[PDB]
Formats: structure tokens, C-alpha cells, sequence
RNA sequence: AAGCUCGUAUCAGUUUUAUGAAUGUAAGAAUGAAGAGCUUUUAGUGGGCCAUUUUUGGUAAGC
RNA sequence: GGAAUACUGCCAGCUGGGACUGAGGACUGCGACGUAAGUCAAGGAUGCUGGCAUAAUGGUUAUAUGCCGCCCGUCUUGAAA
RNA sequence: GAAAUUGUUGAAAGGGAAGGGCAUUUGAUCAGACA
């Protein structure tokens, strides 16, 4: 029988295109990073310049670890944890933020560490505990066929422009972030820092907004 | 002349454990000459042997011996854990446990 | 108790006549209230001036 | 350990009202989230605003001028207690600001046991000339040539048992 | 059959994402940027002080 | 034939509970039916029960020791039948074979190549 | 448990916006889920004790 | 004026030590290196080497030792009793 | 010719309880593989 090499090779063809239009799509999304972060830095220097001030642009994008187990909670809040998928304690999801998800963040206040994450720690999630909803059955990522095959009709292709959707808070982020299977984090490497865990961030505790201090929380939980 | 020693005598002090229960499984080892976490690092990993004696002759010895792997560091006094092949008799707490040289990473 | 949504379906039907008159990026759906964005605010004639409990 | 916070707020640019008169000021804390919230915390205090009406315009970390002279500093305190608030005047030898207020907080919670969401820091201001420092244990330490010994010392034991029968000279 | 991670194992690093070999080439984590010059004004000192 | 190493996960029998008070109370197992039952409620440091996470793996199941299934033979028609099968299965001489069968059974099995869990069994000289 | 539909846009102890004198509606808002509806019938079940927060009465004090 | 450094954050930077784990069983896939052929840390352990070959594994068992562990059944009640 | 219950013989344990679980030492005893 014949096609014994020649579809294996022009496969192989189709393999090597798809993946330098990944490559070509990453230096696009790393050069977008870099000038993004050295326009903040500027603008923030031709402030002081100026003598003026420059705020930055509100974050749109918090992650969300469970920091209580499933016992003596209030209903109020107990279905607002089922409903951002933290199912289970130090289960982590991505939230886009609006005023309707800001309120549901304040009514689980003391039961969740919450905060801004930057790059670095969105990379490492998805890398090392990267997880896919297909049709259900949590399948690891490890390959970017598995992404293309699901979301291919949103856009994404590859691992990164999945990060990509994440970070930069895009028209497609619902589904990039449901098709990410809540992430199931360790508990932290170093220890919480804090004897008691149930105060607030600022009076000594770890619930509650930490705002930046989130990426050195999930980095020793991943 | 006198001196043999090609190991460093320590103490079998207890088993890991809580206040209420024991975990047969792991051993703390106290090693002596060693105040730190930092100094029982070089100690990781050596095979520690607890060398008692038996009336009955195995196996043309009198002698008879438990082999085991020193494992982890355990709290801020160069206290380690170890696992044994065959657990520590619970009798032992607070005898002569043999940690060796080897294997070497000097 | 739903006065607003005949109301933002007729606007939605002005909307609909915009959008089929017009080459068009629709948006009909209300989107909620987003994150505050970037501005250089200056400090020439209004100075940033201090506070403390004094009292 | 703390660090000086320069917050400002200016309730947020609305309609007819375009650039209000952001309000400044200097607050101690372990780091930026908390100054934030102390901040907020103090505005709701001094008028009636709220958290939702304004925004945090600009932080920034406070260095201190000269780390290496000894300063003779004169912190304003006051905070609330078993009873209703009142004023106090602590003064405070140290090298910096930020070390200053260390050591008061900790004065504070041991002489008066006050944690740290009562003490309302008004102002801390050197006092630049000597026999103006009103405070007679900080006044100990300005004399002339002050030589004094640390009699009766202890001699930490690295061992549980020792051979010398210790020796507690200086 | 079981889940290589990346950041360690290299491989299945260079498998996802083809840059990673461009990106370790030109460091491009380790880049230096140019300086400028611009001072803050005296407004934003005294009112720093 | 090759296999894994056997993983018992509970090497121990499951004896009733006050088995070993009673002498009419039999060793073997039956579940606690009692509401205020301390075993029934699993506290700590009271007998283990049996449950399904005990279960041993499929690949090793039902194997002795040396990788064989165990397997009951009464005569040579019966031992016969593992013929094609000799690196899975390993006959066993039933108890009630006389001594003169049992002869006759171990010398079949010796020249098809049939492992015999169980000879010395009748075999006194 | 059984049959017949749709496996869906059938919805949710949740937030938002708007309508209103901590509860009421609507949504071409958010977020979450593939266990939805309709008949037919078949077991068990029909006590309460403790505590937190609102609120009305109380008094030496409990309440 | 010209520098250093702390702290904070990043590196798809490099280099050691220690622990537990090796599931699967001809080949398919995704990759990396290579001028190509071929190789590989890339769809889950192989290579080399030694002692013993029996009571040395291990089991059953009597005891010792560390830690845990109310007496079952019924009947009440909101519970224990 | 069972158990309850008892005698003898051999081993072991036992300072105001005993029997039970996890783990091991010790003593006793036993299974294959080397057909």
C-alpha cells in the first residue's frame, strides 16, 4: 500500500508551518509585553518630570485562592465559591474585573487570598498545573494541537496566546479561562508567613486583597 | 591507635510523632557535634546503622544490625529523620546509632 | 419592574436601524463598570498640599 | 519593620468639580497595601469621605535623609485606650525615622498595651538643638563624655554543659 | 502517559512554544535598557520632603 | 510468566470484633449493625474493617507467589487441560486424591511441564 | 423507579443595572452547570437541644 | 558631582547535595540536535556490579517496647447518662 | 469424640486490671526457589 511516507511527510510539512506561525505570534506577544512595561515606566518618569502625577491603569485581572475549608460557611458566600470554581481549599481561578465580580470578591473577603498577578506567575500556572475542559475529563495540556482542537475557533493556538487571552484581558476571555480547569495549588512552600491565617491581609493575616504580594503566595503554592 | 571510628556516634532519640501519635516509619537522630539545620545537610543521605548485640549466632555473628538513610533535617537543632529497612525497636530510644561517611560527596 | 427593558429593546431597535444603515461594530449589550484607566494628572496650579490629624 | 509612605487622594474627578485639592500625608507602615488602607482609614477620620470616592494617586517610599547621624527626635502621639482618646509626647533617640517609630510602637503596646489600630501618628519632628530635648532619659544621654560600663554580663552557652564556672567580667 | 513539566525538562519546554530557543539566545530576560535624564521637577521634592 | 511484584495492601486478617473476648463470638468477619457501635463509626484505634480500597491489583490477583494462578486437579483429563497453559496456571491435588493417584498425576505433570503446587502431599517413604 | 419528550439555552440560597413603597420584578448584563420538563407509582420520614445576628418587650440581676 | 549597594521584582541563567516514586510494555504522536544519514533527557527505567540462595526475605505466632484504644446488646431522649 | 471446663508436661509474661490497633526488636515456628 502506498501513503506509507508521503502523507507522513506532507503532514510534517503542515507541522512545520503551524509551528513558525506560533514562533512568529510569540516574539509579536513578547515584544507587546516589553514596550508595555517600559511605557508605564516612562510615563511614570515624564510625570515626575512634568511635576505632575501619573496613576496607573486599574488592574482587570485578579487570581483567587481558597483559604477555608467547606465547613461553617454561610450560604450568602458558599455559593459564590461554587460559582468562581473554588470547589475545594487552595483551588485558584483568573477573574475579570468589573463591578459585578468586585462584590462578589467582598462578600468572600475571609475566605479567599486574592490579589494582581503579574506575568511571570500566570506563565508558571499555566505550564505546570495547566489543565483543559474538554467536553470535561481535565486533560493536561503538553501539547498545542490539544489547545488548537478546542479553541482554534476563539483565535488561540498555542499555550501562550491561551497566557496571552489571560493577561491582556481579551474579546475571548471567558472561554480561555473556563476551558482552564481551576488550578489545584499545594500549600505553600515556605508556609502563609502569618500565625493566624484567618485576619485580614493588613492586620496580620492572609485573607483579603494583597494586591501584588499574590505572586509571592502562588509561586510558593505552585 | 585507639581511635577506629570512621563514623560519627549519634543518638536515637525518638520516633516522628505528634503528642499522640507516633509515626514508626521515620526516626530522629540526633547527631552529635551538630547545633544546626546547617551542618546536618552534609549529613543527609548517609547510611546509619543501629549495631546490637543477640545471644543467639545468625549467621556467624553475635552481632546483628538495622540499615537505614538519613533522609531530612528535623527542627533548628541538627536534629534528622531517618528511615530504616526494618523500623527502630521503640526500646532504642536513647541509644548509640552509627552514622557513616558514605556516601560522599567530599 | 421591567419599564427599562421595552424601553432598551426600542433601543435596541434604533440600534438595529444604526447598525444596518452604518458599516458597523454593533455593541447592544451593556457591559458593566470597567477598571479605571491611565492619566497623567498635572500639578502646576493645583498643588498636592498635606494633612495630618494636627488636630 | 516599617517604612515611611507619602499617600495621596483627591476624591475622584466627577462633573463640575475638575482637579480637587489632593490631600497629602506621611504614614508608617510594614508595606504599601497597608499604608493604603491606614490612609483611607485616617480620610474617613479627618472628613467625611469614603473609600469609594477617591483614589490613591500616588505612593511612594519615603527614604531618610541621613541614616548615619544619631537625631533626637519628638513624636506626637495619641491613641485610643480603655477609656476615650488622649494626646501624648514621647521622646525618642534613634539614627532614623522609620527606627524611631519602631521602637515607639513596641513602647507603646508595652507600657500601654495599644496595638497598632489605635496609635494615630501625628507628627514627627527633630528637635535640632540640645537643652530643648524636654524628656530627662533622653537628656541622660546628651552629656559631655558619656563613658559608662555594661556591668555583669552574660556569656551566651552554645553547649548544654560547660567546664569554667562562668566569668560574668566586662 | 505522564505529565512532563516545563521550566524544568527543557525539552517538552522547546515542544510548547518555539521561541524559548530565541528567547534563551538573546537572553531577553536579562536585557539592559538606555538611560535617560529626566529629573523630577521641584515640585514633586518639596512636596516629597 | 513475567509479572509485577504482589502489593498485598493488607497482609492481616479481618477478625470480628470481640472475636477475641468470646469464645462463641467465631473470628469471622460480620459487619457491626449497631447504631452506637464504636467500630461501625471507624474511631481511632479501634479494628479495621473490610472495604474495597483494600483491593488487590488486577495484574497480580488471585496469584501465589511465584506468579501463578492456583488450580485444582483431580486426575489426568483435568491436568490435561493445562497443557498450553503452563506459565499461568499451576495445578493443585485435591485433598481427597488417594496416594496411588497422586503418583500418577505428579509424573504426567513433570512431563508436560505443569508446575504442582502442592507434591510431598502423600508421599512418605 | 418507569415511560415519553427536548440535552438543552432548562436554569442557579450569587453579583450588576434599571424599575421600587432588605426584601419585590426584568435583563439583548456577569459568573457558574450539560442531571430538563412532563405522567405513572414506592419505601422511609412528620422531634428537637445549642449557639450567632436582627427585633419587640422587660429588672436588683438573670431574661 | 560621580559612583556603589540594600530592598523589591524578573531570567524560556548556570551549577551542586538530599528524599520518595519507575506505573506502561513490538511501532505509530509531539518535539530537539545534526550538512544529511542517524542520535536523544521527546508519548512513565535502563545500564553496570556484588553478597546470599536459606530460614538470610517475609509470614504466622508468644512476648517486650513507643504511641493510641470506655462494655457489648437493647430502650429512651435533642443529648450524654 | 468438638467446645466450655480441668490435669500434667514445655515456652513466655506478670509492681493497683486484662483482652484490642499501628510498628519493630527478641524468642518460637513455617512457605517456596535450585528442575
Amino acid at each position: 500500500a502506498e501513503q506509507v511516507a508521503a502523507e507522513r511527510a506532507a503532514r510534517k510539512a503542515a507541522n512545520k508551518e503551524k509551528r513558525a506561525i506560533i514562533l512568529e505570534r510569540n516574539a509579536a506577544y513578547q515584544k507587546e509585553y516589553e514596550t508595555a512595561e517600559r511605557n508605564i515606566i516612562q510615563a511614570k518618569r515624564d510625570a515626575k518630570a512634568a511635576g505632575s502625577y501619573y496613576v496607573e491603569a486599574q488592574h482587570k485581572l485578579v487570581f483567587v485562592v481558597r483559604i477555608k475549608g467547606i465547613n461553617k460557611i454561610p450560604p450568602k458566600p458558599r455559593k459564590v465559591l461554587q460559582l468562581l470554581r473554588l470547589t475545594r481549599i487552595n483551588s485558584g481561578t483568573f477573574v475579570k474585573v468589573t463591578k459585578a465580580t468586585l462584590e462578589l470578591l467582598k462578600l468572600i473577603e475571609p475566605y479567599v487570598a486574592y490579589g494582581y498577578p503579574s506575568y511571570s506567575t500566570i506563565r508558571q500556572l499555566v505550564y505546570k498545573r495547566g489543565f483543559g475542559k474538554i467536553n470535561k475529563q481535565r486533560v493536561p495540556l503538553s501539547d498545542n494541537a490539544i489547545i488548537e482542537a478546542n479553541l482554534g475557533k476563539y483565535g488561540i493556538l498555542s499555550i501562550d496566546d491561551l497566557i496571552h487571552e489571560i493577561i491582556t484581558v481579551g474579546p475571548h476571555f471567558k472561554q480561555a479561562n473556563n476551558f482552564l480547569w481551576p488550578f489545584k495549588l499545594s500549600n505553600p512552600s515556605g508556609g502563609w508567613g502569618v500565625p493566624r491565617k484567618f485576619k485580614h491581609f493588613i492586620q496580620g493575616g492572609s485573607f483579603g486583597n494583597r494586591e501584588e504580594f499574590i505572586n509571592k503566595l502562588v509561586k510558593s503554592m505552585n | 591507635a585507639e581511635s577506629h571510628r570512621l563514623y560519627v556516634k549519634g543518638k536515637h532519640l525518638s520516633y516522628q510523632r505528634s503528642k499522640r501519635v507516633n509515626n514508626p516509619n521515620v526516626s530522629l537522630i540526633k547527631i552529635e557535634g551538630v547545633a544546626t539545620p546547617q551542618d546536618a545537610q552534609f549529613y543527609l543521605g548517609k547510611r546509619i546503622a543501629y549495631v546490637y548485640r543477640a545471644s543467639k549466632e545468625v549467621r556467624g555473628s553475635k552481632i546483628r544490625v538495622m540499615w537505614g538513610k538519613v533522609t531530612r533535617t528535623h527542627g533548628n537543632s541538627g536534629v534528622v529523620r531517618a528511615t530504616f529497612r526494618n523500623n527502630l525497636p521503640a526500646k532504642t530510644f536513647g541509644a548509640s546509632v552509627r552514622i557513616f561517611l558514605y556516601p560522599s560527596n567530599i | 419592574c421591567r419599564q427599562e427593558f421595552l424601553e432598551r429593546v426600542k433601543a435596541n431597535a434604533a440600534k438595529r436601524a444604526e447598525a444596518k444603515a452604518q458599516g458597523v461594530a454593533v455593541q447592544l449589550k451593556r457591559q458593566p463598570a470597567q477598571p479605571r484607566e491611565s492619566r497623567i494628572v498635572s500639578t502646576e496650579g493645583n498643588v498636592p498640599q498635606t494633612l495630618a490629624p494636627v488636630p | 519593620h516599617f517604612k515611611e509612605y507619602q499617600v495621596i487622594g483627591r476624591r475622584l474627578p466627577t462633573e463640575s468639580v475638575p482637579e480637587p485639592k489632593l490631600f497629602r500625608m506621611r504614614i508608617f507602615a510594614s508595606n504599601e497595601v497597608i499604608a493604603k488602607s491606614r490612609y483611607w482609614y485616617f480620610l474617613q477620620k479627618l472628613h467625611k469621605v469614603k473609600k469609594a470616592s477617591g483614589e490613591i494617586v500616588s505612593i511612594n517610599q519615603i527614604n531618610e535623609a541621613h541614616p548615619t547621624k544619631v537625631k533626637n527626635f519628638g513624636v506626637w502621639v495619641r491613641y485610643d485606650s480603655r477609656s476615650g482618646t488622649h494626646n501624648m509626647y514621647k521622646e525618642i533617640r534613634d539614627v532614623s525615622r522609620v527606627a524611631a517609630v519602631e521602637t515607639l510602637y513596641q513602647d507603646m503596646a508595652a507600657r500601654h498595651r495599644a496595638r497598632f489600630r489605635s496609635i494615630h501618628i501625628l507628627k514627627v519632628a527633630e528637635i535640632e538643638k540640645t537643652a530643648d530635648v524636654k524628656r530627662q532619659y533622653v537628656k541622660q544621654f546628651l552629656t559631655k563624655d558619656l563613658k559608662f560600663p555594661l556591668p555583669h554580663r552574660v556569656q551566651k552557652s552554645t553547649k548544654t554543659f560547660s567546664y569554667k564556672r562562668p566569668s560574668t567580667f566586662y | 502517559v505522564l505529565k512532563k513539566n516545563p521550566l524544568k525538562n527543557k525539552q517538552v519546554l522547546l515542544r510548547l512554544n518555539p521561541y524559548a530557543k530565541v528567547f534563551a539566545a538573546e537572553k531577553l530576560g536579562s536585557k539592559k535598557a538606555e538611560k535617560t535624564g529626566t529629573k523630577p521637577a521641584a515640585v514633586f521634592t518639596e512636596t516629597l520632603k | 510468566l513475567p509479572h509485577p511484584k504482589i502489593v498485598k495492601k493488607h497482609t492481616k486478617k479481618f477478625k470480628r470484633h470481640h472475636s477475641d473476648r468470646y469464645h462463641r463470638v467465631a473470628e469471622n468477619w460480620r459487619k457491626q449493625k449497631g447504631i452506637d457501635s464504636v467500630v461501625r463509626r471507624r474511631f481511632r484505634g479501634n479494628i479495621s474493617q473490610p472495604k474495597i480500597g483494600y483491593g488487590s491489583n488486577k495484574k497480580t490477583k488471585f496469584l501465589s507467589p511465584s506468579g501463578h494462578k492456583t488450580f485444582l486437579v483431580a486426575n489426568v483429563k483435568d491436568l490435561e487441560t493445562l497443557t498450553m497453559h503452563t506459565k499461568t496456571y499451576a495445578a493443585e491435588i485435591a485433598h481427597n486424591i488417594s496416594a496411588k493417584n497422586r503418583v500418577v498425576i505428579l509424573a504426567r505433570a513433570k512431563a508436560l511441564g505443569i508446575k504442582v503446587t502442592n507434591p510431598k502431599g502423600r508421599l512418605a517413604l
